[PDB]
């Protein structure tokens, strides 16, 4: 039954939610080997596990960046989520610590590389391609909304494909546990709903949109809103107009009709029927999901696979010195980190 | 075409998140 893994899957979160993992490596415990990304503040690299010789993907966060970009809480959030989630699609968090200057999570590396990269290079999917992975992220949506999760940062740069070409979330900067309503205005500009846009108080239905906004950058190789700077982005999401590739089959446009859908007594995933308008939408009259979840069906494709720390499907980074300090930065601001 | 207009924009790369 859905109703009784899910309330064993928020037994789980709870435990791990009211009392976190804390310290539980270091940095000298690591080789560190290569970038895999960069933002405006997050490094993540290639790391080896000495004892192990386990490879892992390892954050780093400079404190005093988070702290000038005012994203402490944000940061605790994201790694006290990460530290108590579990599920076939979301990555999987090792290790946390911090030192002096950053704060470090160490998670599984995931070879594949990101969405982003493939799509980009590939140009689009197919539709039963992009459906795969849809299909991935509304089981996960479904997972973290039940824990009072909201995500907020949905995006092909923020999925990876692991080696059986399935979906790895990262990217847990945004997820925040909340009943009521929020406000911040975060996210990334291509996937904001109208409500982030506009200063509304916002709820889980954001991470529907951003799925709309998803499935259709997927299927169209372009995001459903595109410009060359975020508020002609913004002027193009507040004005609820989208049009669709020709190539779009008739099931693809009607349900991102709903989900990028201003309405929200009217967007999919929003209303009394939850996340069963999405899952019994003609769209997806082909999934299984139950097979999707067991990690039974056959993916589009599978990523190259070179060696056990082979880099091959990311982009090269410009190397940067970790920062250093002789005294401890920040400390009270990530006591609880 | 939308596709040329795209990859003619200057957003076609990696994308930040805002804050
Ligand atoms: N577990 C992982 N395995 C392999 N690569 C990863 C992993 N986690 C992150 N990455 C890569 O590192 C990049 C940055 O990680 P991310 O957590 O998205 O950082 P961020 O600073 O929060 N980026 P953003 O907020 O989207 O601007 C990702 O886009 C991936 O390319
Ligand atoms: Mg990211
Ligand atoms: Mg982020």
């Amino acid at each position: 039954s859905v109703k009784e893994f899910l309330a064993k899957a928020k037994e789980d979160f709870l435990k791990k939610w009211e009392t976190p993992s804390q310290n539980t490596a270091q940095l000298d415990q690591f080789d560190r080997i290569k970038t895999l990304g960069t933002g405006s503040f997050g490094r993540v690299m290639l790391v080896k596990h000495k004892e192990s010789g386990n490879h892992y993907a390892m954050k780093i966060l400079d404190k005093q960046k988070v702290v000038k970009l005012k994203q402490i809480e944000h940061t605790l959030n994201e790694k006290r989520i990460l530290q108590a989630v579990n599920f076939p699609f979301l990555v999987k968090l090792e290790f946390s610590f911090k030192d002096n200057s950053n704060l470090y999570m160490v998670m599984e590396y995931v070879a594949g590389g990101e969405m982003f990269s493939h799509l980009r290079r590939i140009g689009r999917f197919s539709e039963p391609h992009a459906r795969f992975y849809a299909a991935q992220i509304v089981l996960t949506f479904e997972y973290l909304h039940s824990l009072d999760l909201i995500y907020r940062d949905l995006k092909p740069e923020n999925l990876l494909i692991d080696q059986q070409g399935y979906i790895q979330v990262t990217d847990f900067g945004f997820a925040k546990r909340v009943k009521g309503r929020t406000w911040t205005l975060c996210g990334t500009p291509e996937y904001l709903a109208p409500e982030i846009i506009l200063s509304k108080g916002y709820n889980k239905a954001v991470d529907w949109w951003a799925l709309g906004v998803l499935i259709y950058e997927m299927a169209a190789g372009y995001p459903p809103f595109f410009a060359d700077q975020p508020i002609q982005i913004y002027e193009k999401i507040v004005s609820g107009k989208v049009r669709f590739p020709s190539h779009f089959s008739s099931d693809l446009k009607d349900l991102l009709r709903n989900l990028l859908q201003v309405d929200l007594t009217k967007r999919f995933g929003n209303l009394k029927n939850g996340v069963n308008d999405i899952k019994n939408h003609k769209w997806f009259a082909t999934t299984d999901w139950i097979a999707i979840y067991q990690r039974k069906v056959e993916a589009p494709f599978i990523p190259k696979f070179k060696g056990p720390g082979d880099t091959s499907n990311f982009d090269d980074y410009e190397e940067e010195e970790i920062a250093v300090s002789i005294n401890e930065k920040c400390g009270k601001e990530f006591t609880e980190f | 075409t939308t596709y040329a207009d795209f990859i003619a924009s200057g957003r076609t790369g990696r994308r930040n998140a805002i804050h």
